[PDB]
Formats: C-alpha cells, sequence, structure tokens
C-alpha cells in the first residue's frame, strides 16, 4: 500500500488495505455533531435521542440527509453532496440564503 | 530515459533528495544556498530558490506528504533551517542552534509514528526533535555518545508500542545502535566496531516483512559491509564484506524493496552493487 | 376540454385501491389477490413495475404512501383485523419487507391513512366498529415499534375518515370522521374531531347532521389558502360544506356546492390541491368533474367513461 501510494493510485491503494485485519485504529480528534432539525439538541450520529427524528435536513431538497454531505464551518448549513455540487457549480452565494460566500469561506 | 539538470550553482552540489512521489529534485551546495527544481514531465524549472544559510550545506531531507510540504537542512553553522512552501511559495519556519559543531547529517522518522528530525551534534552526541504541534518543537540531545562526532543517523524501519530504534556512527571507527526506552530516554543497546578506519555513512534497509535487518556502512577504509540478523532477539549483526574501495566510502543508499545498494566514492563513480544467489555481490553498472 | 389516454400497464384484473408519490414516479397498487404490486413511472414516463408481494390474508382494503419528510414508507390495511406496515429496501432490486404491523383491532379495518407532517409520523385507523385508534411512535428512526397514542370511537358504523388537514401548529389539530351506516333512523353521518392541546384528547367538535345518506369515502382538499377550507362526502347526492370557525372552537357549516350529475352512490373522490377542481367518481361507472367558475360557483369541468 505505501508503495501504491507513492506511485499515485490512492484508490488501488483503499482496494489492498480492504482485506487487512486489525481494526481500522480510528482516528482521535475533533468531531463534528450536529444541531437537531427538531428540538434543536446537539446530537451526534443520525438520529436524534429525544424526538428520535432526524438531526440534518437538506437544504436544498427539503428532506432528511444521511449519507455524503458536504458543509461550510462558516455559516453552519449543509446538504447533499451532489445537490451542493450541482448549486455551487454555478452559483456564489449560499443557498440557505444567509450570504456567507462559502466558496471562499470553506476552501481552507 | 536520463533527464539532466544543470545545478546552475556557485559551488559544487554536494546533496539530493527527491520527492516521495518525486517531482522536486532539490540540489544543495556550498554556495550557502539550497533551492528547489521542479522536475515533472522531463522538466527543469528553477521553481523555488532559498538562501538563509551561513557557510555550506551538506545534507538536505524530505517529508512524508501526510505531513506536509516539508524540507530539512543542514549548514555548517550548527543549525537545522526548515522549510516549508505555503500558498505555492516557499519560506523559513524554524531554527535550532543546539549544536556546537557543524550538523553533520539529518533523516527524517518513519511517518508511522509521527514526525522527528534527528541530527547529530558533531562533538559528542546528537539532537532529535519532535515537532508537538502549534510551531512547538523540542530538542532532546545525547550526552557523549560518539568519540569525535557521529557522521550519519540512520533510521531504523517501523515494526509491529512502537519501539522506536535508529542507528548511526562517525569517526569513532564503529557504528552503534541506539535504542529509545520506555522511559522516554535514550539507551545503548549494542555496539559494533569493525570500520579499520573513520566511519562516513550508515544505512539501514527498508522492510517488506521478511525477518530480517540489514545495515549497509560505509567507512574511510572502504569497506561496505551488509550488516545482517536473521533473528529478532540474536542482535548478532554478522558482518560481511563485499567490496574493496579504492578510497572513502562516501555514500551508501539501499533500494525500494531492498534489493541494490547504491555506493559512491573517491574515484567519482557509482557502483550498482547488488547481491547474488551464493550470497555474494556482484556489480552491474 | 377533457382529454382521456390508455397506458400499457399489465393487470390481470381490478384491484382494491391505489396510490401515488409526490415526486412523480413512484404509484402503488393493491390487487384484489392480497398482495402488494409497484409500478414505478420512469424518466421517460413510463410506470414500471418495481415489486409484487403478498399482504395478509384478509383482502387488501386500503393503501396510503407516506410524507418523503420521513422516508419510502407504505401503509396497507386488511380485512383481516390487522393493518401492515411495510417499507421498502434495496440491497439492486428492492425488497419491501413488513418492519411493523398493527392487528390491535379485533375487527376488520376500513381503512387507514396518513396524518398531518406537522404532528409527527402518526397513523390512524378506523374500522367497522366506529372505533378509531391513533398510534404515534415517537421513533422516526425505528418504524418496528408503534405506540397507541389515541382512540377515539364515534358510535357509529366508520367505513372512511379523513384527518383534517390542519396541520400548522397556530391552531389546533382536527379530524373528520365519516361513516357508512345503513340506519333507517336518520343521524349524523359525519362528526368533527379535534384533539384539545390542554387536554390532550380529541373530543367531537361539530357532528354534521346535514349527511344523513350513505357515505362511501370523505375526502378533504390540503388548505394552502389562508381562511380554512372544506371537505367533499362521497353518497347518493354530493354536496360541498364550507367551515367557518369562530374547548372546541365552533364553526359555521354551510353548503358551498351540490352536485348530482352521477345520479348514483358516490364510491371515490379525486383530488386537487389547487382547490379549484371539486371531482369525484360516483357509481355511475362515469367520471364526473366538476370545478369552480369566475362567478366562485361550482360547475361540471368535464366528464370520461371507465373505459
Ligand atoms: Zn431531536
Ligand atoms: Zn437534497
Ligand atoms: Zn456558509
Amino acid at each position: 500500500g505505501e508503495i501504491l501510494y507513492r506511485w499515485g493510485l490512492r484508490e488501488k491503494r483503499a482496494e489492498v488495505l480492504k482485506f487487512v485485519s486489525c481494526p481500522p485504529d480510528p482516528h482521535k480528534g475533533i468531531e463534528f455533531g450536529v444541531y437537531c432539525s427538531h428540538c434543536r439538541s446537539e446530537v451526534r450520529g443520525t438520529q436524534c435521542a429525544i424526538c428520535k427524528g432526524f438531526t440534518f435536513q437538506c437544504a436544498i431538497c427539503h428532506v432528511a440527509v444521511r449519507g455524503s454531505s458536504n458543509f461550510c464551518l462558516t455559516c453552519g448549513h449543509g446538504g447533499h453532496t451532489s445537490h451542493m455540487m450541482e448549486w455551487f457549480r454555478t452559483q456564489e452565494v449560499c443557498p440557505t440564503g444567509c450570504g456567507c460566500h462559502c466558496l471562499l469561506e470553506s476552501t481552507f | 530515459v536520463i533527464n539532466t539538470v544543470d545545478t546552475s550553482h556557485e559551488d559544487m552540489i554536494h546533496d539530493a533528495q527527491m520527492d516521495y512521489y518525486g517531482t522536486r529534485l532539490a540540489t544543495c551546495s556550498s554556495d550557502r544556498s539550497v533551492k528547489i527544481f521542479d522536475v515533472r514531465n522531463g522538466g527543469q524549472i528553477l521553481i523555488a530558490d532559498l538562501r538563509g544559510h551561513e557557510g555550506p550545506v551538506w545534507q538536505v531531507a524530505w517529508a512524508h506528504p501526510m505531513y506536509g510540504n516539508i524540507l530539512a537542512s543542514c549548514s555548517y553553522d550548527r543549525k537545522v533551517i526548515i522549510w516549508r512552501e505555503e500558498n505555492g511559495t516557499w519560506e523559513k519556519s524554524h531554527e535550532h542552534a543546539g549544536h556546537d559543531s557543524s550538523v553533520n547529517s539529518v533523516c527524517w522518522a518513519p511517518h508511522d509514528y509521527g514526525l522527528i528530525l534527528a541530527c547529530g551534534s558533531s562533538d559528542g552526541a546528537i539532537s532529535l526533535l519532535t515537532y508537538t504541534g502549534e510551531g512547538q518543537w523540542e530538542v532532546k540531545k545525547i550526552n557523549n555518545a560518539h568519540t569525535i562526532g557521529c557522521n550519519a543517523v540512520s533510521w531504523a524501519p517501523a515494526v509491529v508500542n512502537y519501539i522506536k530504534r535508529f542507528a548511526s556512527g562517525g569517526c569513532d571507527n564503529l557504528i552503534k545502535l541506539w535504542k529509545e526506552e520506555e522511559d522516554g530516554q535514550w539507551k545503548e543497546e549494542q555496539k559494533l566496531e569493525a570500520h579499520s578506519d573513520w566511519v562516513r555513512d550508515v544505512a539501514w534497509a527498508p522492510s517488506i516483512g521478511l525477518p530480517t535487518s540489514t545495515i549497509a556502512s560505509c567507512s574511510q577504509d572502504g569497506r561496505v559491509f551488509i550488516w545482517t540478523c536473521d533473528d529478532a532477539s540474536s542482535n548478532t549483526w554478522s558482518p560481511k564484506l563485499l567490496h574493496k574501495f579504492n578510497d572513502v566510502v562516501w555514500h551508501v543508499s539501499w533500494s525500494i524493496t531492498a534489493n541494490i545498494l547504491a555506493v559512491s566514492g573517491g574515484d567519482n563513480k557509482v557502483t550498482l552493487w547488488k547481491e547474488s544467489v551464493d550470497g555474494q555481490w556482484v556489480c552491474i553498472s | 376540454m377533457f382529454v382521456a389516454r390508455s397506458i400499457a400497464a399489465d393487470h390481470k384484473d381490478l384491484i382494491h385501491d391505489v396510490s401515488f408519490d409526490f415526486h412523480g414516479r413512484r404509484m402503488a397498487t393493491c390487487s384484489s389477490d392480497q398482495s402488494v404490486k409497484v409500478w414505478d413511472k420512469s424518466e421517460s414516463g413510463d410506470w414500471h413495475c418495481t415489486a409484487s408481494w403478498k399482504t395478509h390474508s384478509g383482502s387488501v382494503w386500503r393503501v396510503t404512501w407516506a410524507h418523503p419528510e420521513f422516508g419510502q414508507v407504505l401503509a396497507s390495511c386488511s380485512f383481516d383485523r390487522t393493518a401492515a406496515v411495510w417499507e421498502e429496501i434495496v440491497g439492486g432490486q428492492s425488497h419491501w419487507v413488513k418492519r411493523t404491523t398493527l392487528v390491535d383491532s379485533r375487527t376488520s379495518v376500513t381503512d387507514v391513512k396518513f396524518a398531518p407532517k406537522h404532528m409527527g409520523l402518526m397513523l390512524a385507523t378506523c374500522s367497522a366498529d366506529g372505533i378509531v385508534r391513533i398510534y404515534e411512535a415517537p421513533d422516526v428512526m425505528n418504524l418496528s415499534q408503534w405506540s397507541l397514542q389515541h382512540e377515539i370511537s364515534c358510535k357509529l358504523s366508520c367505513s372512511c375518515i379523513s384527518w383534517n388537514p390542519s396541520s400548522s401548529r397556530a391552531h389546533s389539530p382536527m379530524i373528520a370522521v365519516g361513516s357508512d351506516d345503513s340506519s333507517p333512523n336518520a343521524m349524523a353521518k359525519v362528526q368533527i374531531f379535534e384533539y384539545n392541546e390542554n387536554t390532550r384528547k380529541y373530543a367531537k367538535a361539530e357532528t354534521l347532521m346535514t349527511v344523513t345518506d350513505p357515505v362511501h369515502d370523505i375526502a378533504f382538499a390540503p388548505n394552502l389558502g389562508r381562511s380554512f377550507h372544506i371537505l367533499a362526502i362521497a353518497t347518493k347526492d354530493v354536496r360541498i360544506f364550507t367551515l367557518k370557525p369562530v374547548g372546541p372552537t365552533k364553526f359555521e357549516i354551510h353548503i358551498v356546492a351540490q352536485f348530482d350529475n352521477h345520479n348514483s352512490q358516490v364510491w371515490r373522490v379525486s383530488w386537487n390541491i389547487t382547490g379549484t377542481v371539486l371531482a369525484s367518481s360516483g357509481d355511475d361507472g362515469c367520471v364526473r368533474l366538476w370545478k369552480a367558475n369566475y362567478m366562485d360557483n361550482w360547475k361540471c369541468t368535464g366528464i370520461l367513461k371507465g373505459n
């Protein structure tokens, strides 16, 4: 894997290290929790623990988002990955309407 | 094929090391300047030039990209000039003054256990410095290890904590392996002495998973011995001289998967001495 | 100005009930064979069947789709005193699994529908005994467990009831219970059931004494308006009544329209979010469409046959 990575086939190293046995050795650091969509509580996971409902709603589709998701650290809004790619391929402002120019506030 | 790069420096180049992928063939000379030149697509462009030393610069060693684009420069002025490339521009980032003599060599730790740019102090010791984050680097030094000063620091490969280890040598006509203890203070574990003259360069071979460790030691006497230990507990380095260099052996570098030991000496020639089936090593250059 | 079309749909005979989806590409059908089938409209518009599986021993009374805000969920009501909650999962052919069910009702369930989106993922079912139980499962992420939030008795034979579209918390929730009893004595075929937030209970806001004829279905359109909404009654003579809100808040009920062009007992009613069209299907076998006009006068707009 550490030869493949030097070669430049980041996908291939992922396929090879799929088959290692000893855990993934999870990293410890800063974690991104989410304010819940109903009771506004900080829930670390896919579903809230009080209302047991969805915690993140799409700012484009207004539907629950569970898989890949993009967000900016400035305006605190996120949504579906494909949806944000489509929205930001053209525009330079927040489809959440807050005026946060995420294209320059999250490209760090 | 071969791509030729013009050094374009007022003094002869004395060091070289390329990027992990390999795009950035750095050059260092005695002109008090070490620069960066891009070599992509068979090119030669002076992408960035640096000048922050006092006298000659003897070494240039790189960093693993997982910790960013970082160099390491050793200079006769008893200082280390770490250079980073931020926002497409190169700029100095750190310095040291912990050595009373010219720093011989600086080599990087293997990335699996953090960042450590260990360097030797050419009086009796070395200087191991691990960045602690947020621009905090702490220097921990040895206490009178080499007789006249270490020359090259070789980094042992990772093993399955972490059991940190490395090897070193100098003009003491011997090579010693230095092991970091659990308390954090390095404690010597073994000593090897076979070089009839001063030892210039010591190289530690990279690992692939086999149960063996190999070390190639150069010396002023011109002996290139591939010290091997067939057991992980024997700690009995069995030397075997491979060639008789006419002059002092200058450098020793190994292959990507521990196949060929590159050597350059006083003959201004490079011999790619690779071993054989019968246990001998015959140059194929 | 009525256009009728026929599409290539593969089916054996008539089905029990059918539904659609807000995305416009998903539709479901429940046939007489006590099996659940799903047909999805393609990007080109063609409806492609995606699943087919039995539901319960009893015949499938009715089928109701669910809100996209809560996930891909479908509800089934069976004539075997049981209600089935099945969720489609694709591993990529889909596989629909009844992750939960509701058979608390002793007798066969007439119908069950999804409640307002503003009250959580809650649903209720009404059986022929006049008892309607509303179960509210707090676990939105886990549909297996269901908690019976409420139960209401209409004291009359319940066959088709629709919860009022009052969802916003700015007002109180209400539910409209229908009836299909054939009692010779006249009685209120409908009643207004509004939940009391302070009392945490639903009380009979008003009994629609204006309805005594047999009623097959009740349809109240989504408000999306300003003042209030209206509902419809599927009977021998179709009538439309407007509620004017003043315990439960009094409302002034008065006829807004009355249509009898089908000249039969209305069975199913069409839906119109716009609110300018009030169409229903009578027992005459001919589709009847009526709509309001510039004079705010409801009148027949289109007509088509079943064939
Ligand atoms: Zn919540
Ligand atoms: Zn979306
Ligand atoms: Zn933003």
